[PDB]
């Protein structure tokens, strides 16, 4: 089953530290390059980095 | 029967601010399920008894 579709461009956050990635956001022009992912099973955390 | 969700007054829809809504908006739904994952549940407490 599909879990997520990583966006092509990273979003913009002028003064925000956390951005809950909804379906209505504004993108920049720099491309997004995902490199890996990490799962923590003690607290059920998922991290995607790149 | 009362139905409860969580909403943020800065990123809410126009209806949820004047108390005329029936269905949660996208921000309210996402915030509600995110706070449900962290273990938040509401309960109603009567005051006189």
């Amino acid at each position: 089953n599909i879990l997520y579709k990583i966006p092509e461009f990273i979003p913009e956050a002028k003064e925000l530290d956390f951005l809950v990635l909804l379906d209505t956001v504004t993108y920049t022009n720099t491309p997004m390059t995902p490199k890996g992912l990490f799962f923590n099973t003690l607290n059920n955390m998922l991290y995607i980095w790149g | 029967i009362v139905t409860i969700w969580v909403y943020d007054p800065e990123s809410a829809s126009t209806e949820e601010l004047i108390w005329t809504a029936k269905k949660p908006s996208l921000s309210s739904r996402v915030l509600t399920k995110q706070m449900n994952t962290l273990g938040q549940r509401p309960f109603i407490f009567t005051v006189e008894k």
